[PDB]
């Protein structure tokens, strides 16, 4: 994976050893609400506002 | 987010989109919205190289689907 | 398709010299009324499957072969073309600073 | 003293028009683009509805204002049509400002339009096909169904909304004769669940059930009875209160508020013995629109009978026709005729609120429509995609005539009134010249679909030129229609796109008139102040 490092390091390092791991649960609805957000703004592509 | 004033009301679509992350799974907030801000850099260049946003949204859509078939 | 094998810090420049060569038929592409988001995406494909001699038409303006409708070119212009332009765009690039005098 | 005219305002009417049409140009198509419209509320909304963006929006030109009177005409006889009415007022008056700096008059170009409207009569009714009333039909309603749904939506919602759409009419209607009411589907909105997991609800559904833990999941073949009594305990008009100081008064004060209860209690749980004690596979229900004491929380626990309280008044009056038990305001007089009938009946678990199922019933003659959105915005767009496909589907039921869509009606209309004054020459020589402003203004939208993807408006044109000109060889029958996804021509039949005949019908007629009268005004008058 990716290291922060911080101290010293060669590269990067193994994951499995400090057990870091996501969910599924967590990362499959993230992708789905990030796809979403993203749809909007692009099929957006006029704005129109008013003064209070 | 809640405790910022937002003006342009575009910036309201990922802050509805962040709070749909929090109140369901409660994690991956910080995913969903730098995520999603950097699909809009990345569609930038396809705005301006002449590709239209209709194409863009359909190729999203495509690739949702062999994402979530990965997972 | 040979930078991915090389994986190194230049594989990302790489990317910009391949994008930056589709642009010459591509200018072609807008001065011959066609799309040019429609025919640079169907005439990349066609290298993967067919030849690299398949070229674009000015008269038509469709995608067509280069060898069996008479249309070449010396590779000499060729050559010239890719080295002065990369040597030029070095030395554009190695002044970060201005000097005004005499 | 001078004879001088000006002109002063056509040339602003079609600039003003022509910022309104680049508004809604985008907006048209299942291919367009979605707009966001926040005025004043706070409360972000995406729709592509014509109608919804003028009345969301205040606009001082006064263009605008005949334009927007022309999309609430339509939406109260037609509800569909909106954004494509205006794009075709838009576009004839760009066609008509260029023959004004040759001199034509404008009274000659409304004149031209009334001559094409009623030759276009003539190949409308040709062009038209006639639908069966047939039940079999529902394989072509599918397509139908899609076509509403694909242009307010993403396409990745229509896959979900289509056998709900679809079989959303069929069930609520009958067939006969008879009419369709779509105020008889209810539509019920809910902010919790994502918009993929909507389903159709077959039954009605109420907004306060009973909270009990003991409370069954699942009820299969559930009775249910209307109860109008109050079940829990009342009090006097003038706040006061039961206080006993010993256990002997506890059951003497307490004993005037449950004398009501208990009288009508004692005669309901007898029903259970009598009818439906044995028989397995059965439930019993009570609606009690009043509240719920908790005394009769654990009666109803042992009994596992299903207990209900703040019932919306309006919706019980469907039950009757739902279930068809009839409201019984006295135990004493109820009768083992007056229990309805209902099918599996299980609550959903959520801790804000919580839902009743009366569905799967034998003759519900009722529809109800869930709407599901993670967000706000979500459940304006979607609300908005189910009223405009149930309208649409409304007049296919009505109307037996039926008209394929995607350019195809546009396309062949423009080029048979083209080439039928030029054989026949039986209107006027120079009538034909403001004719053929009509005719160039109607391909405005073929164009318009192939605009918002990218595609070339006019190699899009050549190639459904090119197929029309062998049909026009063959005495066959073959029509022709722009495919949005691959770019070429297709055929409107196959593909399944369809279009309604009465929004089409007053289409042409109601642009007609309204962008007529645009061309009127010869000098704008400002007064009252």
């Amino acid at each position: 994976g990716v290291d922060i490092d911080g101290e010293s390091d060669e590269g990067v390092k193994d994951i499995r050893e400090e057990n870091i791991y996501d969910m599924l649960a967590t990362k499959k609805f993230a992708i789905n609400v990030a796809t979403e957000a993203a749809t909007t703004v692009l099929s957006i592509d006029q704005i129109i506002m008013a003064k209070k | 987010l809640r405790e910022l004033d937002i003006v342009h009301p575009a910036v309201k679509v990922l802050v509805m989109a962040t709070e749909q992350q929090k109140i369901d799974m409660g994690d991956g907030t910080n995913l969903v919205m730098i995520l999603a801000g950097e699909l809009l850099n990345v569609s930038e260049k396809l705005i301006s190289m002449g590709l239209s946003a209709v194409e863009i949204i359909q190729g999203y859509n495509m690739a949702r689907k062999f994402t979530l078939k990965e997972l | 398709e040979k930078a991915k094998q090389l994986e190194g810090i230049q594989q990302w420049p790489y990317q910009a010299v391949a994008d930056a060569m589709e642009c010459i038929p591509r200018t072609l592409i807008q001065n011959a009324g066609g799309d040019p988001i429609r025919l640079l995406s169907q005439l990349r494909a066609k290298h993967a499957q067919g030849n690299f001699t398949t070229g674009i038409d000015g008269d038509k303006g469709k995608i067509v072969d280069m060898v069996s409708y008479g249309i070449w070119e010396p590779e000499v212009i060729k050559q010239q073309s890719v080295k002065t332009a990369i040597e030029s765009a070095c030395l554009l690039l190695r002044v970060d600073d201005i000097v005004s005098g005499v | 003293a001078e004879s001088l005219r000006r002109d002063a305002a056509l040339k602003v009417n079609v600039t003003s028009a022509e910022g309104l049409q680049s508004v809604l140009e985008t907006n048209l198509g299942p291919k367009g683009t979605l707009k966001m419209l926040v005025d004043g509320a706070g409360n972000i909304k995406l729709t592509k509805d014509g109608k919804v963006l003028l009345t969301e929006m205040q606009i001082q030109s006064p263009t605008a204002v005949l334009i927007a009177r022309a999309a609430a005409a339509q939406d109260e006889i037609t509800g569909d049509g909106t954004t494509t009415v205006v794009c075709l007022v838009g576009e004839l008056l760009r066609q008509a400002h260029r023959f004004i700096q040759e001199g034509v008059h404008p009274r000659i170009i409304t004149d031209g339009f009334e001559i094409a409207r009623k030759e276009s009569m003539k190949f409308l009714d040709e062009f038209k096909i006639s639908k069966t009333n047939l039940s079999n039909d529902r394989e072509f309603l599918l397509q139908v169904a899609r076509s509403s749904l694909l242009t307010k939506v993403d396409a990745d919602l229509t896959e979900v909304l289509t056998p709900i759409v679809t079989d959303a009419v069929l069930s609520v209607y009958d067939a006969q004769a008879d009419n369709l009411d779509l105020h008889m589907v209810e539509i019920m909105q809910m902010q919790h669940l994502s918009p993929k997991d909507t389903t159709f609800i077959k039954g009605l559904v109420l907004d306060h059930g009973g909270r009990h833990p003991d409370m069954p999941t699942r009820v299969k073949n559930a009775y249910v009875l209307i109860l109008n009594v109050s079940l829990e305990y009342e009090k006097t008009e003038v706040n006061s209160g039961f206080f006993y100081s010993s256990a002997d008064q506890r059951d003497k004060l307490a004993a005037s508020e449950r004398k009501f209860v208990d009288a009508k209690l004692k005669k309901i749980i007898d029903l259970k013995n009598e009818v439906c004690g044995m028989d397995p596979d059965k439930g019993f229900v009570i609606i009690n629109q009043k509240g719920i004491d908790p005394m009769s929380l654990d009666v109803f626990a042992k009994h596992n009978i299903l207990a209900l309280r703040r019932a919306k008044r309006r919706n019980m009056e469907r039950l009757q026709l739902v279930t068809g038990g009839e409201a019984q305001n006295s135990v004493e007089d109820l009768s083992p005729q007056i229990l309805g009938f209902s099918g599996l009946v299980y609550q959903e678990t959520i801790g804000e609120e919580k839902f009743t199922y009366v569905t799967e019933n034998t003759d519900p003659k009722s529809c109800t429509i869930l709407i599901k959105g993670s967000t706000h915005y979500a459940l304006a767009q979607t609300k908005d995609a189910v009223r405009d496909g149930l309208r649409a589907v409304a007049n296919v039921l009505k109307d037996k005539n039926i008209i394929p869509g995607a350019g195809a009606f546009y396309i062949a209309l423009s080029r048979y009134l083209r080439s039928a004054n030029m054989n026949k020459l039986g209107a006027k020589g120079k009538t034909k010249t403001g004719i053929e402003a009509f005719a160039e203004a109607l391909l405005v939208i073929p164009k318009t679909l192939v605009k918002n993807s990218g595609f070339d408006p006019l190699d899009v044109l050549a190639m459904v030129e090119d197929e029309l000109d062998d049909a026009q060889d063959s005495d066959e029958t073959r029509y022709v229609g722009v495919d949005l996804n691959i770019g070429d021509s297709c055929d409107p039949t196959i593909e399944g796109i369809w279009d309604s005949y009465r929004v089409l019908r007053n289409a042409i007629t109601g642009a007609t008139g309204i962008a007529s009268n645009l061309l009127l005004c010869d000098e704008l008058l400002r007064a009252g102040r």
